C-alpha cells in the first residue's frame, strides 16, 4: 500500500475535526453542517444569512485568524431548488490552515456582499454576478467584469450553450463589427464517455 | 493506381471525384487537386504470401515495438490465406 | 472635470489586453479602473467538456510564462482527488522544472518591468538565457513553452540521457548574468528614484486585499507556500525566503532577484539528488502503460484504449489545491462527480487579486508611477481573464 | 528599544504591557454582556484570561512574545483590537441562538 | 422581511436566451435507455433533459457537419423527474416527459434446465 | 409568505416607480448618446428603440424579476454614459445586418424545417 | 409473508424464495459482474465472473445460479470476491486477442469495462495465444471467433428465443469452439440479436462494420415502423 | 529560513561620507553601468544567420503532422479513432469503411491545423504509430483553407518526411 | 561545418541557385532543405 | 571564444570581472546530439506474484467526507485549526543582502 | 542482460554552483 497510494495524516484530520466542532459550537445560529474530507480539508455549510457573521468571526477571532481570502466562486447545480452554491476559501497564516465555507442561493435571492470583511472579494463577487447572475446586495460597484459589453446571459450556467448564441464579424456595408446568430461550419461533437459499470462502490447511492 | 475521371479529374484512392455538373470543381481552377499517388491496397497486394510450417502464426508488423500489437493468426483453412488485421500481410501453410 | 484616458489595450505598457480607464488631474492619477476580459476565453466552461487529461493544456495556456507550475498545480489537485502518489523521481523532476520555470518567469517579469520603466538593455541579455531554458523544455517534451509534460500521475516521459549535464552547465553560469543585471539596476539612482517608495502597500492591506507571493513578502510578511505547505519534495531542499522592508517596487525587485538566486540554489540541490526509478505512477488505471507493453499485453492494450478514449474516473469530491507559483499563490478548486470529466474547475490566479488592488497602490502617484506599479505586480492576463 | 517591527504600516509600540492589559480588560467587559451559556463567551473569556495572566507575570517583552506565541507583540495588540471589535459585533449579532433555517432536503447532497 | 410573491416562477427574461429558442423549442425529459450492447446499468440512474434535433447539413468545404442551433449539444442531468419539470417550467420550455422503464423481476431457476416433464429442459450446455 | 425576500422593492408599485426612473434616465441619455457616438440615427429612432426594449419585458409580474431587469438596465446605461461601449455595441440593438426572418407558414415551409 | 430476510453487506433485504444472490444484490443497487448470465436466457454458470463471498463460508458461490438462503450475508466487496474477480478476468484475458483498435466492440465492450473496473492492470501471461478460424453464418452477423470467451449466450438465445438449434460447441478443453460444425447459414427473423447479446466482438454487425465508434453516436429513441409490432 | 534584502544602513565615517559625496557629485555608478554596456559591446553576439543557420531541435519536437506507412507501403492507420477521441481541440475528423479487400481503413482523415494545439496527444494515443507530429515547422501558407488538411495531404506529408520521421522515432521510442 | 563557432553557428547550408523550377539566387527559404539534411542541420543528430 | 587578448582585457576591465571564465555562448562543453539508447527501469508493481491490484488500488480507498456535527441530529478547552506557526530563523547562510 | 541506463548525475556529484551576489568594490577614495 506504500508506493502508489497517497499516505494519510490522522493528526491533521483530528485537529480539523476539533476546530470544526469548535466553530459549530460558537455559531449555532448559522452553521448547518461540518465535514472533513479524506485528504484533510475542512468544510462548513452555513445558512445564507450568516455570510457576514461567520466570515467576520473567522477573520477576527483569536483562534481563527483566517486573514486571507484565497478564492470565492459559485457552482451551478440545476437539479437543486437553490441552484447556486457560493464557496469561500480562507487561509490562516497564524495557524497555517485552510478552511472552506459554503452557502446557497437561487436566481432571485440576493447574497450579502462580503467586501467589508475582505477587500479581495470585490472582484470575485463581480465575477460571480457576471458568470452566474447571482446578485450581491450592498456591493460598492457591481457590474460585468469578464464578458463583452452588452452580453446577454450568464455563460457559466449549465443551461448556457458552449458556443453561446451570437458571434461577431466585420461587415463592410456598415463598416463595423456586428453580432449575428451563431453558425458553425463544424458542430461540436458531443461524446458519451461514461461507462455503464460502477467505478466506486463506496459512493453508491440508495436505490430508492 | 490513379485513374482519370471522364471529366479529366484524378480519382483518389478513396474513389472520390466530382461529377461533370458539380460546381465544386471550380476550387481546382488555376490550382491543382491533391492526390496521393501510392495506393495502399495495390501496394499491399504486391507482397508475396508467407509459407510457414505451423497451424498458428504470429504477426507484429515488423520492427518489434515499432510495429502494431502482436496478434495470432490461425491457418487451418486450406482455401484461403490468413491475413493480419493490422498489416495486411498474408500467411499460409504448405499445400499442394 | 478630470481627463479620461484609455491606457491600452494597444499600448506597450498595457501587457496586451488591459483597458485601464484612468481619470487624471494633469498627470496625477485620480482614479484607475481596469477593464479586463479582453482575453477571456471561457476556459472553465471548455474544461467542463473535456476529460482530465484533455484539460491539462488549458493550464499551460493559462499563465503562459509559468507553464510547468500550472501543470503541477492541476496535477497535484487531480492526484489528491485520485488518492494516488507520484513516484519520487517524478517529484524531483517536477521540482527541478518548477524552479527552472520560476527562473524563466522572474527573468520575464524583471526585464519587462525594466523595459517599461526605460531600461531596454537587460531584456536582450536575459532572453538568451530564456531561450536556453526553452531549449531544455523542448528537449524534455518537444515544445518550447507549452510542454504538457507534468501529468496527474507524474511526468509524460523520462529525461534524455544528456539533459542533466546541460542544465548543470547553464546553472553554473546563470549567476554572472544575474550579477550583470544587478550591476545595471540595483544601485542606479535613476532606477531607485523610479522605484523607491512607489506603490507602497502595508502588510495588513496586502493580507486583506488577497495578495500573495512577492506582493506579500515585500511588506515584511514571512510567508511562502513551499516552506509552510510543501507539496512535492520541497521539504528536502534548503533555500532562503527573501523578505522586504519598505513594501515598495524596489523591495519587490530585490526580492525577485534574490529569488532567482535561490532558485539556482534549489536547482543545484535537485541536480545532485535526482534518484532513479520510474517516472509515472505504477497504476495502469491512471497512467498509460509503456508502448511496448501496450503491444504485447492484453490488459495494457485495454487500459491504453480506455485511458485515451474515456479517461480515468475520479471519485466524487471537491478540493482546493494551491502552490507557490512564481507570480504568487496559484490555486485550483476542482469538483469531481465520479465521472471521467471534471464537474467544475475554478482557477485562482494571483494576478486577479493583485490587479483588483491597482487603484489602491496608485493613489497619489503619476502616470509613470502607475506604469511602474503595473510592472511590479507581475500581471499576465491569460490567468487574470481565463 | 525595538525599532522597525518589520511589517509595513505597523508601528513600534512602547509600553505594550499596559496596552495589552487595557485591551484584554475591555474585551472581558464587553463579554460580560453576553449570556453565560454562549460558547463564544466562555471560549474567548478563557483564552483572554490566559493571555492576560501571561502578560501580568512577564516583565520582559521578548519572553512575553515567545510565551504568547503571538508573533511580534505589536501584532498581539492588533489581534486584541480585532477580537474586541468582533466581540462587539457578536454582541449585536447574537449567533448563540438556534439555527435560523434548516436547509432544503437535498441541498448539500453530492454527487447530485 | 418577506414580501410573499404568489406568482409562477419565470426567469425567462433574465437568461438572455433569444425568444426563438424559448417558444419554439421542445425538450424531452427521460431516463436514457440502457445501451443494448452492454449489460451495465450505471447510465440509467439519472434523468436527462435534452432538446429537439434541428437541421445539420454538409459544409461546402471539407464536407463537415454544420449546424445553426446553439442547443444541439445541451444535455442536463437531474436526480428526480420533478426537478427536471421544475427547471423546464421556470425556464419557459415546453416539455414532454417519459416515465421510467424498469426491467421486471425475473424468475430464474438453474434446475429448470433439466426438467423431467416440462418444456424448459435444455438440449445443450 | 412563501419565504421570499426582496431585492429592493416589496410590491409592484415600487418596482414600477423604479422602472419609470430608469426609463426617464434612458430617455434623457438618448440625445447625448447620439451626439457622442456619432450615430446615423435620429433621437426619435433611439427613443423608440428604448421604448421597444422596455416593452419587451412588459409581461413580467414578479417584483424581483422587475428589480433585476432594472438593475441590468442601470448597468447598461452606466456602460453607455461612460463610453465603455463602442458604436458597434450601441448599434447591435438595431440588427441592421441581419436579414429579416419571415413569420408566415408558407415562407418557413419554403426555406426549411424550422417552425 | 413468504419473503425471507437476507443481508447484502449487512443490509436487510426481503426477497421471495428462489431469488438468486445476483437478484438480491441488485435489489439494493449492486450489479454483480457477469459475462454469461442474461436475465432473459437460461442460467449457464460457466463464465464464473459472478463469484461472490458469503459470510462464514470458505467457498465463493456463483451469484447467477445460487438461490439465497435465510440469514445469508452477501459480501460483494470483500477481499475474497475481489480476488476471485481478478483471477477470472486474468483467465479471460489470457488468450484474448490484442484486437481492440480493430474491434468494433471498442468502446462498448463488457470485457473492456469489467477489466477496467474489476480486473488487474498488468499481465503475467508469458506464452503464445490461441487462434481460432472464423465461421461464416451469413451476411448479417460477422464472426471473428478468436474474440469468443465461450459464454454460450448465442447458443442459448438460438435454442430458446429463436427456436433454432444450429449453434453449439465442438471439441473440449481449451480448443472448444462455438459454431455450427458445418458451413451453414444462421437465418432467422431474429438472428441479429445475437450481435447484441454477445459481450465481445466475436459476433458483430456486418453492415455496420468499421463505420462508427460508440462515443461518437448520438442516440435518438424512436419507434420501428417496419411492422405493426411497434 | 529567511533573509533581508534591504535592511542595511551606511557607515557615518568621514571618509565614507566623502566617498558617498564623490559618488553623488561624480556619478560613479552611472560610469559603472556604462562600463557594463561597453564590455557587452565587445562580446560576440548571439545572433544566428537564419535561414542559413537553424536553431537546435530535438527528436521529441512536435511539428507538422503526417500519416505513415508500413515498409510494404500499406497504410498504418486502422481507423480506431483513438486520436480523434483524445484530441483536446477536436481537430481530427475520421470516416472509415471496409476497403475493397476487406481491410479496415479510413475514407476521410482530416486535421484542422488552425484548431490543432500541437500537443501530440494523437501520436501518444495511436497504437500503430500511424499519426505522428513531424519535424517540419516551416509550412506557413497564404490562405486559411491551405491549413485544413485532408487524408491526401497528410499521406503526402508522410511520404515526404518519412526519412526523417523514422530516424527521429528510432532515437526516442525507448523513452516511450 | 565548423566546430570552433558556438552552438548555433557551427553548421550551415549554402542554398542552391536553382530548385525544382524557380530561380533561388536571391529568394531562398528554409523549406528548401531535404528531410535528411533537415535532421542534420537542426542538430537533432550528429550524423550527416 | 575567438576574441583578441587585448579585447579580452578591455572587456574584463569594463565589466570588472573575468568574462572568459563564464561565457554565455556554448562552444563544446554541451552534450552530444546523438546519445546511446536508454534502459528505463520498471516500477514497483512489475512483480509476477503477490501483486494483486486490490492491495494497491488507491482510488478505492477514497471515502466520502466524514460528517462532523450534522444539524439534522467539564473544562472543554478552546482549540485552534492547527498549532501556531513557528517563528522563522534568520539565514545562517547569508542573513543580510 | 544489460544494466539499467538512465539520466543520472555522475558518480560523486556535480561541482558547486555559484549563486551569491558578486559586485566588486572597484574604486578609488
Ligand atoms: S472484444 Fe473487447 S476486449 Fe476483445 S478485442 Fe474487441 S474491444 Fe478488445
Ligand atoms: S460468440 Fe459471443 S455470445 Fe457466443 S459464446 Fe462466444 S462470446 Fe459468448
Ligand atoms: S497534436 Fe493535439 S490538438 Fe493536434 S491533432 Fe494531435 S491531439 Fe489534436
Ligand atoms: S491515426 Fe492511429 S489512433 Fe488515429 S484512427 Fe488511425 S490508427 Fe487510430
Ligand atoms: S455470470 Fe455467473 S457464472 Fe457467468
Ligand atoms: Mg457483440
Ligand atoms: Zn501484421
Amino acid at each position: 500500500t506504500r508506493p502508489t497510494i497517497r499516505p494519510r495524516n490522522d493528526v491533521v484530520h483530528k485537529q480539523l475535526s476539533a476546530f470544526g466542532q469548535y466553530v459549530a459550537e460558537i455559531l449555532p445560529k448559522y452553521v448547518q453542517q461540518v465535514q472533513v474530507s479524506c485528504f484533510n480539508e475542512l468544510e462548513i455549510f452555513i445558512h445564507p444569512d450568516g455570510v457576514i457573521p461567520v466570515l467576520t468571526f473567522l477573520r477576527d477571532h483569536t483562534n481563527a485568524q483566517f486573514k486571507s481570502l484565497a478564492d470565492l466562486t459559485a457552482v451551478d447545480v440545476p437539479t437543486r431548488q437553490n441552484r447556486f452554491e457560493i464557496v469561500y476559501n480562507l487561509l490562516s497564516l497564524r495557524f497555517n490552515s485552510r478552511i472552506r465555507v459554503k452557502t446557497y442561493t437561487d436566481e432571485l435571492t440576493p447574497i450579502e456582499s462580503s467586501v467589508t470583511v475582505y477587500k479581495a472579494a470585490n472582484w470575485y463577487e463581480r465575477e460571480i454576478w457576471d458568470m452566474f447572475g447571482v446578485f450581491f446586495a450592498n456591493h460598492p460597484d457591481l457590474r460585468r467584469i469578464l464578458t463583452d459589453y452588452g452580453f446577454e446571459g450568464h455563460p457559466f450556467r449549465k443551461d448556457f450553450p458552449l458556443s453561446g448564441y451570437v458571434e461577431l464579424r466585420y461587415d463592410d456595408e456598415v463598416k463595423r463589427v456586428v453580432a449575428e446568430p451563431v453558425e458553425l461550419a463544424q458542430e461540436f461533437r458531443k461524446f458519451d464517455l461514461n461507462s455503464p459499470w460502477e467505478a466506486f462502490p463506496a459512493y453508491r447511492q440508495p436505490p430508492e | 493506381g490513379v485513374r482519370t475521371s471522364p471529366t479529366g479529374e484524378k480519382v483518389t484512392h478513396t474513389g472520390q471525384a466530382y461529377d461533370d455538373g458539380d460546381y465544386r470543381r471550380v476550387r481546382f481552377s488555376d490550382r491543382q487537386k491533391e492526390v496521393n499517388e501510392n495506393f495502399a491496397i495495390d501496394l499491399i497486394a504486391e507482397q508475396p504470401v508467407s509459407e510457414v510450417g505451423s497451424r498458428v502464426i504470429s504477426c507484429d508488423g515488423g520492427g518489434g515495438a515499432l510495429g502494431h500489437p502482436r496478434v495470432y493468426i490461425n491457418l487451418d483453412k486450406e482455401t484461403k490465406t490468413g491475413t493480419c488485421g493490422y498489416c495486411g500481410l498474408q500467411f499460409r501453410q504448405p499445400h499442394h | 472635470s478630470n481627463l479620461t484616458l484609455n491606457f491600452g489595450p494597444q499600448h506597450p505598457a498595457a501587457h496586451g489586453v488591459l483597458r485601464l480607464v484612468m481619470e487624471l488631474s494633469g498627470e496625477m492619477v485620480r482614479k484607475c479602473d481596469p477593464h479586463i476580459g479582453l482575453l477571456h476565453r471561457g476556459t472553465e466552461k471548455l474544461i467542463e467538456y473535456k476529460t482530465y487529461l484533455q484539460a491539462l493544456p488549458y493550464f499551460d495556456r493559462l499563465d503562459y510564462v509559468s507553464m510547468m507550475c500550472n501543470e503541477q498545480a492541476y496535477s497535484l489537485a487531480v492526484e489528491k482527488l485520485l488518492n494516488i502518489q507520484p513516484p519520487p523521481r517524478a517529484q524531483w523532476i517536477r521540482v527541478l522544472f518548477g524552479e527552472i520555470t520560476r527562473l524563466l518567469n522572474h527573468i520575464m517579469a524583471v526585464t519587462t518591468h525594466a523595459l517599461d520603466i526605460g531600461a531596454m538593455t537587460p531584456f536582450f541579455w536575459m532572453f538568451e538565457e530564456r531561450e536556453k531554458m526553452f531549449e531544455f523544455y523542448e528537449r524534455v517534451s518537444g515544445a518550447r513553452m507549452h510542454a504538457a509534460y507534468i501529468r496527474p500521475g507524474g511526468v509524460h516521459q523520462d529525461l534524455p540521457l544528456g539533459l542533466l549535464d546541460d542544465i548543470y552547465e547553464f546553472s553554473k553560469n546563470f549567476s554572472f548574468r544575474i550579477d550583470e543585471l544587478e550591476e545595471m539596476l540595483t544601485n542606479n539612482r535613476i532606477w531607485r528614484n523610479r522605484t523607491v517608495d512607489i506603490g507602497v502597500v502595508t502588510a495588513e492591506d496586502a493580507l486583506n486585499y488577497g495578495f500573495s507571493g512577492v506582493m506579500l513578502r515585500g511588506s515584511g510578511i514571512q510567508w511562502d507556500l513551499r516552506k509552510t505547505q510543501p507539496y512535492d519534495v520541497y521539504d528536502q531542499v534548503e533555500f532562503d525566503v527573501p523578505i522586504g522592508s519598505r513594501g515598495d517596487c524596489y523591495d519587490r525587485y530585490l526580492c525577485r532577484v534574490e529569488e532567482m538566486r535561490q532558485s539556482l540554489r534549489i536547482i543545484s540541490q535537485c541536480l545532485n539528488k535526482m534518484p532513479p526509478g520510474e517516472i509515472k505512477v505504477d497504476d495502469a488505471k491512471v497512467s498509460p502503460p509503456k508502448r511496448a507493453e501496450m503491444k504485447t499485453s492484453m490488459e495494457s492494450l485495454i487500459h491504453h484504449f480506455k485511458l485515451y478514449t474515456e479517461g480515468y474516473q475520479v471519485p466524487p469530491g471537491a478540493t482546493y489545491t494551491a502552490i507557490e507559483a512564481p507570480k504568487g499563490e496559484f490555486g485550483v478548486y476542482l469538483v469531481s462527480d465520479g465521472s471521467s470529466r471534471p464537474y467544475r474547475c475554478k482557477i485562482k490566479a494571483p494576478g486577479f487579486a493583485h490587479l483588483a488592488g491597482l487603484d489602491k497602490m496608485s493613489k497619489g502617484h503619476m502616470l509613470a508611477d502607475v506604469v511602474a506599479i503595473i510592472g511590479t505586480q507581475d500581471i499576465v492576463f491569460g490567468e487574470v481573464d481565463r | 528599544l525595538k525599532k522597525t517591527t518589520g511589517l509595513v504600516g505597523l508601528a513600534v509600540c512602547e509600553t505594550p504591557h499596559e496596552r495589552l492589559k487595557i485591551l484584554y480588560t475591555k474585551i472581558l467587559d464587553v463579554l460580560g454582556q453576553i449570556p453565560k451559556n454562549a460558547a463564544y463567551r466562555k471560549y474567548t473569556e478563557q483564552i483572554t484570561n490566559e493571555k492576560l495572566g501571561m502578560v501580568k507575570a512577564e516583565p520582559d517583552v521578548k519572553k512575553l512574545e515567545e510565551q504568547l506565541q503571538g508573533g511580534q507583540i505589536e501584532e498581539v495588540i492588533l489581534q486584541a483590537e480585532n477580537e474586541l471589535s468582533l466581540a462587539r459585533k457578536m454582541l449585536r449579532w447574537k449567533p448563540w441562538e438556534p439555527l435560523v433555517e434548516e436547509p432544503p432536503a437535498n441541498q448539500w447532497k453530492w454527487p447530485i | 422581511q418577506l414580501i410573499a410573491v404568489d406568482e409562477k416562477l419565470d426567469i425567462t427574461t433574465l437568461t438572455g436566451v433569444p425568444e426563438e429558442h424559448i417558444k419554439t423549442r421542445k425538450v424531452r425529459i427521460f431516463v436514457p435507455a440502457r445501451n443494448n450492447m452492454q449489460s451495465g446499468v450505471n447510465n440509467t440512474k439519472k434523468w436527462k433533459m435534452e432538446f429537439d434535433t434541428r437541421e445539420r447539413w454538409e459544409n461546402p468545404l471539407m464536407g463537415w457537419s454544420s449546424t445553426a442551433d446553439p442547443l444541439s449539444n445541451l444535455v442536463l442531468t437531474f436526480s428526480t423527474k420533478e426537478d427536471a419539470v421544475a427547471f423546464a417550467e421556470k425556464n419557459g420550455w415546453s416539455f414532454d416527459v417519459e416515465e421510467r422503464k424498469v426491467p421486471k423481476p425475473k424468475s430464474k431457476s438453474y434446475g429448470a434446465n433439466f426438467s423431467w416433464n416440462k418444456r424448459t429442459r435444455v438440449s445443450t450446455k | 409568505g412563501t419565504s421570499v425576500k426582496p431585492i429592493f422593492s416589496r410590491d409592484m408599485n415600487e418596482a414600477k416607480r423604479r422602472v419609470r426612473e430608469l426609463y426617464r434616465a434612458w430617455y434623457r441619455e438618448v440625445p447625448n448618446t447620439v451626439h457622442l457616438f456619432q450615430l446615423d440615427i435620429s433621437v426619435k429612432q433611439g427613443r423608440d428603440k428604448v421604448r421597444e426594449m422596455f416593452m419587451k419585458n412588459a409581461h413580467v409580474t414578479d417584483p424581483r424579476v422587475v428589480d433585476l431587469l432594472v438593475i441590468k438596465g442601470k448597468m447598461e446605461l452606466e456602460e453607455t454614459i461612460n463610453v465603455w461601449k463602442q458604436r458597434t455595441h450601441i448599434m447591435r440593438f438595431f440588427h441592421e445586418t441581419e436579414a429579416p426572418r419571415p413569420t408566415d407558414f408558407l415562407s418557413k415551409f419554403y426555406v426549411g424545417h424550422d417552425p | 409473508s413468504n419473503l425471507i430476510e437476507v443481508f447484502v453487506d449487512g443490509q436487510s433485504v426481503m426477497v421471495e424464495p428462489g431469488t438468486t444472490v445476483l437478484q438480491a444484490c441488485e435489489k439494493v443497487g449492486m450489479q454483480i459482474p457477469r459475462f454469461c448470465y442474461h436475465e432473459r436466457l437460461s442460467v449457464a454458470g460457466n463464465c464464473r465472473m459472478c463469484l461472490v463471498e458469503i459470510e462464514k463460508a470458505p467457498k465463493v458461490v456463483a451469484a447467477c445460479a445460487m438461490p439465497v438462503m435465510k440469514g445469508w450475508n452477501i459480501l460483494t466487496n470483500s477481499e475474497k470476491s475481489k480476488k476471485a474477480r481478478e483471477g477470472v478476468m486474468e483467465f479471460l484475458l489470457a488468450n484474448h486477442p490484442l484486437d481492440c483498435p480493430i474491434c468494433d466492440q471498442g468502446g462498448e465492450c463488457d470485457l473492456q469495462d469489467q477489466s477496467m473496473m474489476f480486473g488487474s492492470d498488468r499481465s503475467r501471461f508469458l506464452e503464445g495465444k490461441r487462434a481460432v478460424e472464423d465461421k461464416n453464418i451469413g451476411p448479417l452477423v460477422k464472426t471473428i471467433m478468436t474474440r469468443c470467451i465461450q459464454c454460450t449466450r448465442c447458443i442459448r438465445f438460438a435454442s430458446e428465443i429463436a427456436g433454432v438449434d444450429d449453434l453449439g460447441t465442438t471439441g473440449r478443453g481449451n480448443d472448444m469452439q462455438v459454431g455450427t460444425y458445418i458451413e451453414k447459414m444462421f437465418m432467422s427473423e431474429l438472428s441479429g440479436n445475437i450481435i447484441d447479446i454477445c459481450p465481445v466482438g466475436a459476433l458483430t454487425s456486418k453492415p455496420y462494420a468499421f463505420t462508427a465508434r460508440p462515443w461518437e453516436t448520438r442516440k435518438t429513441e424512436s419507434i420501428d415502423v417496419m411492422d405493426a409490432v411497434g | 529560513t529567511y533573509k533581508f534584502v534591504n535592511m542595511r544602513e551606511p557607515s557615518m565615517d568621514m571618509k565614507s561620507v566623502t566617498d558617498r559625496a564623490a559618488q553623488t557629485l561624480l556619478w560613479t555608478e552611472l560610469v559603472r553601468g556604462l562600463g557594463m554596456t561597453l564590455s557587452y559591446l565587445f562580446r560576440e553576439p548571439a545572433t544566428i544567420n537564419y535561414p542559413f543557420e537553424k536553431g537546435p531541435l530535438s527528436p521529441r519536437f512536435r511539428g507538422e503532422h503526417a500519416l505513415r506507412r508500413y515498409p510494404s507501403g500499406e497504410e498504418r492507420c486502422i481507423a480506431c479513432k483513438l486520436c480523434e477521441a483524445v484530441c483536446p481541440a477536436q481537430a481530427i475528423t475520421i470516416e472509415a469503411e471496409p476497403r475493397a479487400d476487406g481491410s479496415r481503413r479510413t475514407t476521410r482523415y482530416d486535421i484542422d491545423m488552425t484548431k490543432c494545439i500541437y500537443c501530440g496527444f494523437c501520436q501518444e494515443a495511436c497504437p500503430v504509430d500511424a499519426i505522428v507530429e513531424g519535424p517540419n515547422f516551416e509550412f506557413s501558407t497564404e490562405t486559411h483553407e491551405e491549413l485544413l488538411y485532408n487524408k491526401e495531404k497528410l499521406l503526402n506529408n508522410g511520404d515526404k518526411w518519412e526519412a526523417e520521421i523514422a530516424a527521429n522515432i528510432q532515437a526516442d521510442y525507448l523513452y516511450r | 561545418e565548423d566546430n570552433k563557432q558556438f552552438f548555433g553557428r557551427h553548421r550551415w547550408v549554402i542554398y542552391t541557385t536553382e530548385m525544382n523550377g524557380r530561380d533561388t539566387f536571391w529568394d531562398v527559404d528554409g523549406s528548401m532543405v531535404p528531410p535528411e539534411w533537415h535532421r542534420w542541420l537542426h542538430c537533432m543528430t550528429d550524423d550527416p | 571564444a575567438s576574441a583578441t587578448r587585448v579585447i579580452q582585457l578591455l572587456r574584463n576591465w569594463a565589466s570588472g570581472r573575468d568574462l572568459q571564465a563564464k561565457l554565455q555562448l556554448r562552444y563544446q562543453e554541451i552534450s552530444k546530439r546523438t546519445q546511446p539508447p536508454p534502459k528505463l527501469p520498471v516500477g514497483p508493481s512489475h512483480k509476477l506474484s503477490n501483486n494483486y491490484y486490490c492491495t494497491r488500488d488507491g482510488r478505492r480507498e477514497a471515502m466520502p467526507p466524514s460528517i462532523v456535527m450534522s444539524s439534522q441530529k467539564t473544562e472543554k478547552k478552546a482549540v485552534t485549526p492547527a498549532p501556531p506557526i513557528k517563528r522563522w530563523e534568520l539565514s545562517k547562510d547569508q542573513p543580510y543582502l | 542482460a544489460s544494466k539499467v541506463k538512465q539520466d543520472m548525475p555522475p558518480p560523486g556529484g556535480y561541482g558547486p554552483i555559484d549563486y551569491k551576489r558578486n559586485l566588486p568594490r572597484r574604486g578609488l577614495s
